[PDB]
């Protein structure tokens, strides 16, 4: 019964806007079982109108204003078991 | 038959008769003992975990499958110059797959101390699975086919199919096929294996390029009697609706009325080869065509055959939409961008769209400027269709087959399929030639005095060797074009270099340094 | 013939030419020395005493026979699931065993190292007992049977009877049969055997459940015209005796007149699979059904064909009255409850009373209330019958066959019998399939130079291989029942579960799950 | 969804001993589903040194000293409804 293997990548980034979109992908998600869901939520970010709370696999980001970010990538498999990785990403 | 008397005579000849091209072929196989001759059932679950993408479930059963649908293990690249030079077209016809000279031969480990002799009488079972009732697992251009280079001698591949997988977990219509169920045949050193297979009707191989553009297919020197809506505005102003036809001649190709279309499309991400300009970011898996049934995704790979480039930009290539083979010495992953070699699809950028660009525009709404009682002054907007299904009257090229390249793969059996042309390359059939699962039978080294009802997991390591003859006659279909400019052929360049092209280097190790296609030749639409 | 050409080819098919299912096998078996090629005679005085119950005399010879009376031998479970399905009964209607490929090897040790080298000849000895003329020791699921899988390669388990027995000594009746005093055929790697054996005339076996209870034969809609006695008194009181009949109708189907009634009885005890509610004391040997001739008890397992519990008690099962097989990789003894699979006979509840119940009941006395000068006022007792003998016009069903079970059993060679089916469900015939003694000949390693008149103690050490191949057609009987509810058939669930059912594990062990009865389609009585 | 019947006969009887053995069948339960259970519990008996506790649908009972009973019949169904009706056993 081997937990979930939760690999973000990349796990660093230098984006400088116009394009702030940026994805990083999340669907490097070892285990044995199928994963049933993927959770993603930003711990840190300067002050925005939005909040991120996503589920999709391949988190898509726009509108990305200057500062420092730190996304957390949850798994969870059929079993229950939850592993947590984070995920840096800066823009200049 | 006998130990003392060779059981077959090595043919290795290429006969030319003219129409037909019987390409006789072969080399030595020696096959181990895989998995201890026992079925253990493979998963992610086993091997360490995976995506949920990468989730399969399947089986690895200890049979060897002999595979050899990959143009090189026949066709020496020279009969290959002489099959693209000049050919129209060319499709397997028959086969004759001659297993003989079996030599079963017995390991003994002792105190570290390898000592190889034969058994006269240990037998391995040879069968061909004559109704396709197993998993097909031929047709991926998975690595283990016959040698490019006749004296190499190689290694059996392991047959492991794979079922219907929940995750890692099994179903009820997961099926366990169980290879010694079937009849096999038994050859013991003396004994010889042989079957012929009648290729069924599969349609002539384009082997020529197009030499008129789907798109200039008309008369340079005469109009069209067609009008094209020309002019809308008789000029700058307010209120200036006008509606001004024209006939489209020569001067203006682009709006000429045309009978066909080029084929479909389905958008490939385009990376270019100068690393410099490709974006600064990990776009590998996300940002590339895929089409994902079943909820787990799955790149397009290589797709619909389309053109790789539009003419001039030889530097870019889609994403997931050539096949990429590796040349010899490269590694398994990781490899750098000139450890291997990528096969250009520029040779049907006339009835294919490119693959990289957008197929053309589609309007999205109506350009009704003045309405009655809802005024919005809507001008005419167009949109881009990414990916375009097929349409009444679209013509398409299939894609090349290269010398390293596949050349069969079955048709799934469904209830219905389209162009049943294998996306990487070569035939459809629906009755392909069969598999050749090969196994040495198990020999128990000692079983107890005392009874035991066990499975009796201790046998002797042994393995076996041979030869495998694989005689395909192809038919060909000669060219008879009444062009006066010199047909464009295949060559290789006459300059000094330090190894002679598709020739043994230094160490004996055989080098192929480019893919080779077959669309060479010219044949007006 | 030849050291170098196999002597025969590996067949494992399963045909199907429809009312004829040829079912060939064929399994690798590996065939050691026992008895150091000797003839030890075998009592409990030498295998450290036992009970007066289990004391035997018989005779431990060296020979090795193949025994392939279990039905997963033949049919793979997808046969087997193919067979109950959609069939009403089957019979085996020929036999073929070619016995080919065998290699005979010589172990050598020297200071603990194991050389094996193969005897190209050394011959090993097979012969059929064609007229029964040795004691049929087939015929009690003695686990040495032909392996589920068929890759699974098996030891051959040898051959031991036993004659009378007064206590551990023998009598002057007790036989002492030598194998050797048979003409047997020598086999020395290069040849084969093959005999070809016709089924008598055995009865159609009964692969179905009867979809009409014995007792609920009759029609719920009409009287039956046979008056029936109802009430004895009039009313509670002294002295109101009468007797009053009435209508035996669909009102009252208790005491309904009817032709037939239920199959034997004998009586099992009664034990519940949850562990809690088993009295708590060991009644596992006293106080379960046993038969005891010769004054040595001996378990009436598993008895006549009796129903396992009555409708809604799934838990239940009878102590010594159903076959209980054992799953992959369970122990010898002292297993727990759930490593063992239990085969519940709730199939034939119709047509046989339940094990664990008591068949009726009987009147013992006679219900004369007041009698003339010996007064008694002795009412109506009734006593159970525990056991019950064959009776006129009483009907039952024979036990089931399950894929892990029996397919034949010699009847004895007695004056008589009753419907000689054995008691763990087969086929019971006069002349079985002979047995397959197979002894590979002892070779005396290094005799003195001098005379010396013994028996030659010292052989070389030595084992065999081969194949083994048992082709038995079976005659169906297919179904035409115009039922029009679905039939109830057997499946295997579709649900994702860690390994497919029937099919082997990560290690290779292959694990069948449940026992697969044979009565799944429903034949009204 | 009707609620068993439970129908006990005799429901009188005068019974005089050396034959106290009486039976008072109990098996005429009216249901439409299967009759799970039958129990057996008398109310009101001369002190004896028994307590007919029992689960059979043919009452079995003997040594009956003289005096008055009462038998009282419950029965369930599959469903769960219980009828009880009473039965009266005189001995002289």
């Amino acid at each position: 019964n081997r937990p979930p293997i939760a690999i973000v990548s990349p796990q660093f980034q230098e984006i400088s806007l116009p394009t702030t979109s940026t994805v990083i992908d999340g669907s490097q998600s070892t285990d044995d079982d199928k994963i049933v869901q993927y959770h993603w939520e930003e711990l840190k970010g300067p002050l925005r109108e939005e909040k991120i709370s996503e589920d999709t696999a391949i988190l898509k980001l726009s509108k990305l204003v200057p500062g420092n970010y730190t996304f957390s990538l949850t798994v969870v498999d059929s079993d229950g078991a939850t592993n947590s990785t984070t995920a840096n990403l800066t823009v200049n | 038959d006998g130990v003392g008397s060779s059981s077959g005579n090595w043919h290795c000849d290429s006969q030319w008769l003219g129409d037909r091209v019987i390409t006789t072929s072969t080399r030595t196989w020696a096959l181990p003992t895989y998995n201890n001759h026992l079925y253990k059932q493979i998963s992610n679950s086993t091997s360490g975990g995976s995506s949920n993408d990468n989730a399969y479930f399947g089986y690895s059963t200890p049979w060897g499958y002999f595979d050899f649908n990959r143009f090189h293990c026949h066709f020496s690249p020279r009969d290959w110059q002489r099959l693209i030079n000049n050919n129209w077209g060319f499709r397997p016809k028959r086969l004759n797959f001659k297993l003989f000279n079996i030599q079963v031969k017995e390991v003994t480990d002792n105190n570290g101390v390898k000592t190889i002799a034969n058994n006269l009488t240990s037998t391995v079972q040879v069968f061909t699975d004559s109704d396709y009732q197993l998993p097909y697992v031929l047709g991926s251009a998975h690595e283990g086919c016959l040698p490019p280079f006749p004296a190499d001698v190689f290694m059996i591949p392991q047959y492991g199919y794979l079922t219907l997988n929940d995750g890692s977990q099994a179903v009820g219509r997961s099926s366990f096929y169980c290879l010694e169920y079937f009849p096999s045949q038994m050859l013991r050193t003396g004994n010889n294996f042989q079957f012929s297979y009648e290729f069924e009707n599969v349609p002539f191989h384009s082997s020529y390029a197009h030499s008129q553009s789907l798109d200039r297919l008309m008369n340079p020197l005469i109009d069209q009697y067609l009008y094209y809506l020309s002019k809308t505005i008789n000029g700058s102003g307010q209120n200036q609706q006008t509606l001004k036809f024209s006939v489209a001649g020569p001067s203006n190709m682009a709006v000429q009325g045309r009978n066909y279309i080029p084929g479909p499309s389905y958008r490939q991400q385009r990376v270019s080869t100068t690393v410099t300009q490709n974006n600064n970011s990990e776009f590998a898996w996300p940002g590339a065509s895929s089409w994902a049934l079943n909820g787990r995704n799955s790149l397009m790979n290589p797709g619909p055959a389309m053109a790789s480039h539009k003419e001039g930009e030889d530097r870019f290539f889609p994403l997931s939409g050539s096949l990429i083979f590796g040349k010899q010495g490269t590694g398994r992953d990781n490899v750098d961008a000139d450890k291997v070699m990528i096969t250009n699809e520029e040779e049907i950028k006339t009835t294919n769209p490119v693959a990289t660009e957008s197929y053309g525009q589609v309007a999205t709404n109506h350009q009704s400027d003045g309405t009655l009682a809802v005024p919005f002054k809507a001008q005419a907007q167009t949109g881009w269709v990414q990916n375009q299904g097929i349409l009444p009257g679209m013509v398409w090229q299939d894609r090349d087959v290269y010398l390293q390249g596949p050349i069969w793969a079955k048709i799934p059996h469904t209830d219905g399929n389209f162009h049943p042309s294998p996306l990487m390359g070569g035939f459809g059939m629906k009755h392909p030639p069969p598999q050749i699962l090969i196994k040495n039978t198990p020999v128990p080294a000692d079983p107890p005095t005392a009874f035991n009802k066990d499975k009796l997991n201790s046998f002797i390591t042994q393995y076996s060797t041979g030869q495998v003859s694989v005689e395909i006659e192809w038919e060909l279909q000669k060219e008879n074009s009444k062009r006066w400019n010199p047909e464009i052929q295949y060559t290789s360049n006459y300059y000094k270099s330090n190894n002679v092209e598709f020739a043994v280097n230094t160490e004996g190790v055989y080098s192929e340094p480019r893919p080779i296609g077959t669309r060479y030749l010219t044949r007006n639409l």
